RNA sequence: UAUUCUCAAACUUUAAAUAGGUAGGACGGUGCGGCUGCUUUGUUGAGCCGCACCACGGAAUCAAGAGCUCCAAGUGGGCCAUUUUUGGUAAGCAGAACUGGCGAUGCGGGAUGAACCGGAAGCCGGGUUACGGUGCCAAACUGCGCGCUAACCUAGAUCCCACAAAGGGUGUUGGUCGAUUAAGACAGCGCCGAAUCAACUAGCCCCGAAAAUGGAUGGCGCUUAAGCGCGCGACCUACACCCGGCCGUCGGGGCAAGUGCCAGGCCCCGAUGAGUAGGAGGGCGCGGCGGUCGCUGCAAAACCUUGGGCGCGAGCCUGGGCGGAGCGGCCGUCGGUGCAGAUCUUGGU
């Protein structure tokens, strides 16, 4: 409405990848989905019930709700000077799940351990990871030195493949 | 001011020789040129034959 | 002893080049770890 | 190091003694800005 | 007399002077929305507990 | 003795990786005013040219290199390449001075001076010590003369300092060769 | 059939940079038990609820702190700039995207200018800089150096910027590729004797280059430049940076068996200061009323004065004169309460 439909402007971002249209597999329907998981929004063009607007295409939320063919997401949404948690339903064709937290399990786990050996041993550690530092000095092995100067300049050599 | 100081050798004989030996090789390849072969159609202009 | 742990990091550092030197090789310095960082453009018309 | 560095409050240098070169370039291009590694230390004695 | 048309110079300034607020998220959310069915089991269950 | 311009051999490589546990060490010859402008220059020649870049390269070494016998009188030839208004040209050059970096100062001069090239549009392919004979511009082979003889056409009249400066004086200066 | 030149805002397999979303624990994890009318062939699951244990705070940096609510002003003509960009031959045209700026903002530089460069500001002393400059105007070198240019067209002289092109030059200065030459290169008479010929390239200069008041590198002038390109030292120069003094604002702290205080006070410690529209606080001033404390014929009000002083200021206190009958301070409270403008009103000049 108001001058853009719906689907306006969606001419690539809903159209299916090259060489891979047609039938959907099966895996997107064996998929189990759960309240408090996050998911990612890929429209497939598709399927056009439960199409989430545009704007959610691309985006990562949390579940909130489980249907029997959908999925309630929570996706955050910027209007002007706030930041709105706006809730949608979405069919699970749309939908994949994120990845954006597969490694914060495993870390917490690594961490306990390390901090129930570190208490063992009677000794104060911090498990927080680090950005990559410094490294430290290193003796590099003497070998042959190729010298490389500035070349020559020639205009045949301008284009591609010469003139 | 006495000049009475003393001759101190921090480095024994042999490993100064060689301290030197390795100093003046490494001048040698700092000071290294390349052969300038690569650019054969420039060979006359640099000056390589 | 922070003195003395000063002068013996610098007679270190000494030390190891010119071994590295002997060697034929190379000593890569161990990098910076620490910047000393200077303003030097005023506050008029700034980037967010 | 982080607890006793913001312990620091921010240090208020005065002017360049002797001035800058060029503060719109690069300190490679002969500006002053950018990563001037161990140089920056003349600057410090200029400016504190 | 036309006039301008439409602009987002300095919105985004204005968005900023206060925001961009996230608002905080309470450990219980709302349960507006969600199955019915799935509810009315929840609110028998916790009768029952 | 203060030099604008500086000689460096710059050593670095590409970072090792598993495809590549040692990889293969570049050395340059390199003119800058100091050495983090030479180490930059060397970082920019071996990105252009061996597609290493910095931020996956590794410094190794880095050394000036002073003149042996800064006492006598060289002739120096400089192989370069320069960029004009209108394209790019290579160019040899010619100089008499006692040390390379006094060479490569006139040189930078001499460019500016006649072409209006910049000092950052300007790369040197090579740099050598040429013998008398071998010399090939009238320039510098002119003062290849066992007893070179000529008059002081051109001084500067002034004080030995401003100390003894003066506005006004009783008579006009008197000159003469 | 196998090749091939050249293409796309409304074509595309492939496909960046920049930018967009999510997550990185105390609202966590583990093990038992329990609830259900939902779900399963199945206490099979799904949520939720109790008990027990563990949980070094789970990337960096910063955090002049975080959250919530009420009432309301003004505004809803914009404009300019780098980059992206549409219509248009173009426009100091017209319209969009991000950011910044002017509007609302002074200050140093660009001679001059809303937007360019620098930089933002309480009142001062000292020091040092930013942009820009150092022949005079005009603070700082006719400073130390190298080349180029000679303009008989007003040579040329600094982002925005106050324009110049295609073509040319046997002017001069460097480079590139070729040809001839001491078995003697080119021009003039086989003599003569050491350099010669040709094409490209690009710096400065010149032609190309015509408008109306007399005139604009800002002007004068400048050619061992005071022009052009590049350097080196030392200097000059902001209300910007650093130290100190003082004013205000904001934040913090100390002061009672009170020798104890306009505690609405005093003292101490840090940071900080631009403002149109607009909001608010604390104060100044005018005329009444309820109270209180006073002044005045030994001279009130009002008015006059190169007399003097206090306050950042609105204003206030006071000397002297004139005038000849009233007036003021303080605490509350009230109002027909503050003028430079309105082609404002009346009067006067
Ligand atoms: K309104
Ligand atoms: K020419
Ligand atoms: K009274
Ligand atoms: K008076
Ligand atoms: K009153
Ligand atoms: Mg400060
Ligand atoms: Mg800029
Ligand atoms: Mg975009
Ligand atoms: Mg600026
Ligand atoms: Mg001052
Ligand atoms: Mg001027
Ligand atoms: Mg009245």
């Amino acid at each position: 409405p108001a001058g853009h439909g719906l689907r306006s402007r969606t001419r690539d971002s809903f159209s299916r990848a090259f060489r891979k249209k047609g039938t959907i597999p099966l895996s997107t329907y064996l998929r189990i989905f759960k309240i408090g998981d996050y998911v990612d929004i890929k429209v497939n063009g598709a399927i056009h019930k439960g199409m989430p607007h545009k704007f959610y295409h691309g985006r990562t939320g949390r579940v909130w709700n489980v249907t029997k063919r959908a999925v309630g997401v929570e996706v955050n949404k910027q209007v002007r000077n706030k930041i709105l948690r706006k809730r949608i339903h979405v069919r699970i064709e749309h939908v994949q799940l994120s990845r954006c937290t597969e490694e914060v399990k495993e870390r917490m786990k690594k961490n306990d351990q390390l901090k129930a050996e570190a208490k063992a041993r009677g000794e104060v550690i911090s498990t927080k990871r680090q950005p990559v530092g410094p490294k430290p000095g290193f003796m590099v092995e003497g070998a042959t030195l190729e010298t490389v100067t500035p070349i020559p300049y020639d205009v045949v050599n301008d284009l591609k493949g010469g003139y | 001011k006495e000049k009475l100081d003393k001759k101190r050798h921090q480095v024994t004989k042999e490993e100064a020789s060689a301290i030197r030996a390795a100093g003046t090789s490494w001048f040698k390849t700092m000071i290294s040129d390349s052969d300038y072969t690569e650019f054969e159609n420039f060979t006359k202009w640099l000056g390589v034959t | 002893q922070y003195a003395k742990e000063y002068e013996a990091q610098e007679r270190e550092l000494i030390q190891l080049k010119r071994e590295a030197r002997l060697k034929g090789g190379f000593y890569v310095d161990p990098e910076a770890k620490l910047l000393f960082i200077i303003r030097i453009r005023g506050i008029n018309a700034m980037a967010p | 190091f982080k607890e006793a560095n913001n312990f620091l409050w921010p240090f208020q240098l005065k002017a360049p003694l002797g001035g800058l070169k060029k503060k719109r370039n690069h300190y490679v291009e002969g500006g002053d800005a950018g990563n001037r590694e161990n140089y920056i230390n003349e600057l410090i004695r200029r400016m504190n | 007399a036309k006039s301008k048309n439409h602009t987002a110079h300095n919105q985004s300034y204005k968005a900023h002077r206060n925001g961009i607020k996230k608002p905080r998220k309470h450990r219980h959310s709302s349960t507006k929305g969600m199955d019915p069915k799935f509810l009315r089991n929840q609110r028998y269950a916790r009768k029952h507990n | 003795v203060t030099y604008k311009f500086h000689q460096y051999q710059v050593v670095g490589r590409a970072l090792p990786t598993e495809n590549d546990e040692h990889p293969k060490i570049y050395r340059m010859k390199l003119w800058a005013t100091n050495e983090v402008r030479a180490k930059s220059k060397f970082w920019y020649y071996l990105r252009k040219l061996k597609k290493v870049k910095k931020s996956n390269g590794q410094m190794l070494a880095i050394n000036e290199i002073f003149e042996k016998n800064p006492t006598k009188i060289k002739n120096y030839g400089i192989w370069l390449r320069y960029q004009s208004r209108t394209g790019y040209h290579n160019m040899y050059k010619e100089y008499r001075d006692t040390t390379l970096n006094g060479a490569v100062e006139q040189m930078y001069t001499e460019m500016a001076s006649r072409h209006r090239v910049r000092h950052h549009c300007i790369q040197i392919i090579k740099t050598a010590t040429i013998p008398a004979k071998l010399c090939k511009r009238e320039s510098t082979k002119q003062f290849h003369d066992s007893k070179i003889k000529f008059p002081l056409v051109f001084k500067k009249v002034r004080p030995p300092s401003r100390k003894l400066k003066t506005t006004y004086k009783a008579t006009r200066p008197n000159l003469f060769m």
